[PDB]
RNA sequence: AUAGAUGAGUUUGGUGAUGGCUCUGAUUGAACACU
RNA sequence: GACUAAUUACGUGCCAGCAGUCGCGGCAAUACGUAAGAGACUAGUGUUAAUCAUCAUAAAUAGGUUUAAAGGGUACUCAGACGGAAAAAUUCGCCCAAAUAUAGGGGACAAUUUUUCUAGAGUUUUAUGUAAGAAGGUCGUACUCUAGAGUGGAGAGAUAAAAUUCUGUGAUACCUAGGGGACGGGUAAAGGCGAAGGCAAUCUUUUAUGUAAAAACUGACGUCGAAGGACGAAGGCAAAGGGAACAAAAAGGAUUAGAUACCCCAGUAGUCUUUGCAGACAAUUAUGAAUGCCAUAGGUUAGAUUUUUAAUUUAGUCUAUAAAUGAAAGUGUAAGCAUUUCACCUCAAGAGUAAGGCGGCAACGCAGGAACUGAAAUCACUAGACCGUUUCUGACACCAGCAAU
RNA sequence: CGCGGCUCUGAUUAGUGUUAAGUCGAAAUACGGUUCGUGUAGUGGAAGUUGCACGGGACUUAUCAAUGUUGAACAAUACGA
RNA sequence: AAUAUUUUUGU
């Protein structure tokens, strides 16, 4: 449990929006047609909202599972077994706004990349 | 219904306590002082920043808990609720 | 959407048959279409958007309600003052027509022949006393509007 | 559905329709009851109508969806904070006893709080400190412990008067050839001198029924 | 510790036997006989003060019955006050 | 559904299960298992 | 096309429901029986 | 005969016959067969068959599923339906408005799309509380086995009573010392936890939701969800362990008219562990999931705030009510007012049966008719009667006594 | 000519419907005289019955050993069923 | 307080 609010740190502190928006070159969405840009209100806090933290601290409790239920006698955890798909699944409804909005921006493949989150995680449906 | 009940039990207790005539004076711990409680020196419960300790002692109604009089539990919730969200 | 009409119409049954004297709804653009149309009609006294507490009644008209930003756009709501007369509503029934699963669109000809108590189409005729609004290019008007007006378009509910 | 349909309020109405025509076509409406011309012109009142209650004290602004719309609020005073200030240091002025029974509800218009404690009326109680204390903390911008010490102090010096009365009183009319009856303090001894006595009689009668338990206890009718 | 519950509405809030059942008295004393006997013996002397006091007993008038007690008709003015209210 | 009409549908089932336990035999010779 | 919307018998010791059946209305490129 | 407009007489006697439905006929039949009268249609009149309507009786308009036919065992979820706020583009959907209308007008709503918004849904800040789940280990009361040629020396246990049975090869009872398996006392509550099934000794390890309070963050990312897949009580199959206790089977002793039974002496699978199959349950709240909304009171669970005494308040759960709703019983945080979506129902019986097929080692499961026979099946309530039903009230009803048969 | 489908028929054999008047028991409805049903696995001429878990459509059908009080004297021009 | 023998049938 210490390492599971201790990776959520991590996650904010790597794919939180308040630290992509200067790390990366191109992390907002391309404009569109007719759109300009406008300057928006300072965050007050730490960015812990946005689906890149979001499907990133899915990602440490998928690990932390999927790795307890194939050590010795977690096939005995039948009771889990909906966790897990309830987090894969979860990320997939995350994963699938987050493509449609993202528009490709830099900051979805800054996520994809790192978390190694193939088209199979989100685009298909998860039968486990 | 009124849920009522005879009086009687404390407001006779003050009818005799009166009739005997005697005052109520400061404790005195153990030459008999039996000073008076009603005087502007010691009945007093306004008070400014500018007295110091040796005008506490004189009065009676404080704002703060006695600290050897509270329970362990009493004692705690002091600190956290009412002394740690002062500093 | 429609689907803010259909609580709303049950919601102010609920409120009538509850014999309250006040009522809330949802501040949104298509509420207020219907509820001008039921002041209009004569069905609730008065309408003022308000904070989440009712405005003070002995000022309810003379209310100076507060612009409308994103700052309080999510608390906003809508006060509608309801009437009782005879031991009796005035607004018993709030039957809807147009649901989510199914919008329902009436023709000029159509309404002409459901305002002198015909049927036409998933409609029936109006009798003595009913009421029935229609969502119209011209705002949220009455049956007996829009067929002065000359046009048709969504039926939003049947008011007795 | 254990209630009735009651059409009380429509008595008029009903009234009034079943004696415009008459039963019998072809004849004049007899003349109707008494009362339908009296309450004419005198309809009923509205009832059950839940309108927004009166508000005594400033609703929570922060509640976004707050219940108890139609709920009657408290009503709190300023007076209700500092009568259980005064009371609580003077727990003893409680047995005092006080009348709360009104005679004609005129006894707030000969009470000015700017002349002192004692007023035409109401008798000198922990309320009268509270309305001195209220008067000086609002006219004279006193603080509450400022105003509570002035209220305070005149309270006692007209309450020793009064214990000194009653000493002086009592000893005044025995120099004179006064004499009086008998006294709280011995009427309260003779009463406990009567249950004290019956005390005794359910005392010995109940350790005398335990003994019988103790000896029940063991067995001995072999009379050995 | 939770307190008393608000009692459900009844048909009727009462006490069955409102007056205690009076014991028969004399039904003690022989079970005493019987117990000089088991020890004892039957044709012995030490039950003769024993056996003396069941024939004085049986002798012996009866008591007379006690005024009925009142507390049923008290419930049933509280009923629907106490309780929940009544229920038929 | 109530327990006299439950007790119908106790029989007929009960028959039927009593049924394909003597004819079992007879159904596996036959390749109608 | 603005007059066009209808019921009855029958389960029960009995009441109220549910749910069938039957009759009441119109008709046939009809057949049969008596005419 | 009634439905259905229109009556008597005689004969017949559950026979002969009548009948669309309910029904009629057992020796004074308005119902059968004659005679007369009466009611009606008319070159037509009846009957049979068929179709529509009756039938909201497959309900798109326009139904319903707590107890009457009918809610899936569960909810994560692909498709698919449905789903906020304030603006804009496009379609010109929708409307004028047709004649399958060229070309336009109106802009509320609708579809695709864009920009913003925070009320829905989510994330962070170790919550508290908690028998969800899993791994590795242990603890204890009782039980049982072995030994101490223990103490003691004739009974014990069983049942309503007994018998089979145990004991002189020393039992029961009372101890000592070694083991051996599974169980979970109090705490304990209308309490709580999980999607359900279900979860109650204890330590460490391990796992997903949920709830309260404030702030911050993302900005409609939501609900339902055929199918597939996963999970799924006890019992059961397969393999290897374990085996104290309980106990289908098999077996014996009693009871009884008979007794496979209920009771008893004993007792194998099985229950437990590990790995698979299996998928049926009164898998229940006889009530799918979810959203919006409707007046109070008394308890209770986990929190929060406070003038922490005692009152507010968020999310649950449980009693009793109002308006209301319902066939009623009753519900009343819903069986109400509405909406979304999935599953399911269309008289009884045959039948959840047959056949072909699919899944399984098997047991069985999924799916799923028709023929034959009917006018009824079925629900709630009301008042009684009954009860090897409770508490009472009368009576030689009984007890007791005397007399008699 | 072969394969597959389809119709009819078949010794023998199974289920179900109907039929007032037969035989054997008495399972359910009351605590139905062993609580009844659901599932599952056995068993018995038959209805039934047995193990295991589950449901109430059965026990909310619930109704005092807290035994129930000298709760401020008395007399007065006060007070007066 | 923890008690419990048996007792079918009715055109
Ligand atoms: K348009
Ligand atoms: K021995
Ligand atoms: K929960
Ligand atoms: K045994
Ligand atoms: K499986
Ligand atoms: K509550
Ligand atoms: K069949
Ligand atoms: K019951
Ligand atoms: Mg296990
Ligand atoms: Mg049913
Ligand atoms: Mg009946
Ligand atoms: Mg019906
Ligand atoms: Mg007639
Ligand atoms: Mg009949
Ligand atoms: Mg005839
Ligand atoms: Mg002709
Ligand atoms: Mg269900
Ligand atoms: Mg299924
Ligand atoms: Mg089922
Ligand atoms: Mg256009
Ligand atoms: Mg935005
Ligand atoms: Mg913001
Ligand atoms: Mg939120
Ligand atoms: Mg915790
Ligand atoms: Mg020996
Ligand atoms: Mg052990
Ligand atoms: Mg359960
Ligand atoms: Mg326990
Ligand atoms: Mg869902
Ligand atoms: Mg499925
Ligand atoms: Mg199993
Ligand atoms: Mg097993
Ligand atoms: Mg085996
Ligand atoms: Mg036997
Ligand atoms: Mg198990
Ligand atoms: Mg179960
Ligand atoms: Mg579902
Ligand atoms: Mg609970
Ligand atoms: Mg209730
Ligand atoms: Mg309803
Ligand atoms: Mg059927
Ligand atoms: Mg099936
Ligand atoms: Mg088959
Ligand atoms: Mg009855
Ligand atoms: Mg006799
Ligand atoms: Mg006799
Ligand atoms: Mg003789
Ligand atoms: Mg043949
Ligand atoms: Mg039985
Ligand atoms: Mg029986
Ligand atoms: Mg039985
Ligand atoms: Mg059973
Ligand atoms: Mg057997
Ligand atoms: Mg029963
Ligand atoms: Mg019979």
């Amino acid at each position: 449990k210490d390492r599971k609010h201790a990776n959520i740190r991590r996650c904010i502190e790597t794919f939180g929006r308040h630290i992509t928006d200067q790390s990366l070159e191109r992390p907002t969405p391309p404009l569109a047609r007719g759109v300009e840009p406008k300057p928006q209100p300072v965050r007050a806090g730490p960015d812990t909202g946005s689906s890149e933290v979001q499907i990133a601290i899915l990602t440490s409790k998928i690990r932390a599972l999927s790795k307890a239920l194939e050590g010795h006698g977690g096939n005995r955890d039948k009771n889990n077994k909906r966790s897990l798909r309830r987090l894969c699944h979860k990320r997939q409804r995350l994963l699938r706004y987050m493509e449609r909005k993202e528009r490709g921006s830099g900051r979805w493949h800054h996520m994809l990349e790192t978390l190694g989150l193939t088209p199979a995680t989100w685009k298909g449906q998860i039968t486990l | 219904i009124t849920d009522f009940t005879s009086g009687t039990q404390h407001g006779l207790t003050l009818k005799k306590f009166q009739a005997l005539n005697i005052p109520i004076s400061t404790p005195s711990e153990i030459r008999p002082v039996q000073r008076s409680v009603f005087e502007a020196d010691t009945d007093v419960t306004a008070f400014s920043p500018d007295e110091q300790i040796q005008e506490a002692e004189k009065r009676w109604k404080f704002s703060g808990p006695w600290l050897a009089g509270m329970t362990p539990g009493e004692f705690k919730e002091y600190l956290a609720k009412t002394v740690r969200p002062k500093r | 959407g429609i689907q803010q009409i259909t609580n709303m119409c049950s919601h102010l049954q609920n409120a009538s048959r509850a014999r309250l004297g006040l009522t809330s709804l949802p501040n949104t653009k298509y509420n207020l279409a219907l509820a001008l149309a039921l002041h209009r009609a004569g069905f609730i006294s008065s309408i003022t958007r308000g904070g989440p507490h009712p405005p003070t009644p002995e000022a309810l008209m003379t209310y100076e309600p507060e612009p409308v930003t994103s700052a309080n756009v999510a608390t906003r709501r809508l006060w509608v003052g309801l009437k009782y007369w005879n031991e009796e509503p005035v607004l018993k029934e709030l039957k809807p027509i147009s649901k989510p699963s199914r919008l329902v669109t009436a023709s000029l000809e159509q309404l002409n022949r459901v305002a002198r108590g015909f049927p036409a189409g998933y409609m029936k005729g109006l009798q003595l006393g009913e009421c029935l609004f229609v969502n119209t290019d011209r705002g949220v008007l009455e049956v007996r509007e829009a067929v002065e007006r000359k046009v048709g378009g969504l039926v939003l509910c049947k008011v007795k | 559905g254990k209630g009735r349909i009651f059409q009380a309020a429509k008595v008029y109405q009903r009234a009034s329709e079943a004696a415009a025509t008459n039963i019998v076509s072809g004849l004049p409406p007899r003349n109707p009851p008494l009362w339908l011309k009296a309450i004419e012109s005198i309809p009923p009142a509205e009832i059950n109508t839940r309108p927004y209650p009166i508000q005594h004290s400033p609703p929570n602004p922060r509640a976004r969806k707050p219940r108890n719309l139609f709920r009657p609020t408290k009503i709190v005073y300023p007076e209700d904070e500092l009568r259980r200030d005064f009371y609580r240091d003077h727990p003893w002025e409680l047995a005092r006893p006080r009348m709360i029974i009104e005679l004609d509800g005129k006894d707030a218009r000969f009470l000015d709080w700017s002349k002192g404690l004692r007023q035409r009326g109401i008798p000198l109680s922990g309320e009268s400190v509270v309305q001195r204390q209220l008067w000086l903390m609002e006219n004279q911008g006193m603080t509450k412990q400022e105003a509570y010490d002035k209220a305070r102090h005149e309270f006692y010096k007209l309450r020793q008067l009064e214990q000194m009365e009653r000493r002086i009183a009592v000893e005044e009319a025995r120099m004179v050839g006064g004499y009086f009856g008998k006294d709280l303090l011995t009427v309260g001894m003779e009463l406990e001198n009567k249950t004290y006595e019956s005390w005794k009689k359910w005392a010995t009668t109940e350790i005398a029924r335990q003994e019988s338990a103790r000896a029940s206890m063991y067995t001995n009718v072999v009379d050995n | 510790p939770n307190k008393p519950i608000r009692l459900p509405p009844l048909k009727q809030l009462r006490v069955r036997q409102a007056n205690k059942a009076e014991e028969n008295p004399c039904i003690a004393v022989m079970s005493s006989v019987l117990a000089c006997w088991a020890s004892a013996g039957y044709n012995s002397a030490g039950c003769a003060t024993v056996e003396n006091a069941l024939r004085a007993c049986m002798d012996a008038p009866k008591p007379a019955p006690k005024p009925n007690n009142t507390i049923n008709y008290h419930l049933s003015r509280f009923q629907e006050r106490l309780t929940q209210g009544k229920s038929k | 559904i109530s327990v006299r009409r439950q007790k119908k549908l106790k029989i007929k089932k009960k028959k039927y299960k009593k049924l394909m336990r003597r004819t079992r035999n007879e159904r596996r010779k036959q390749d109608r298992l």
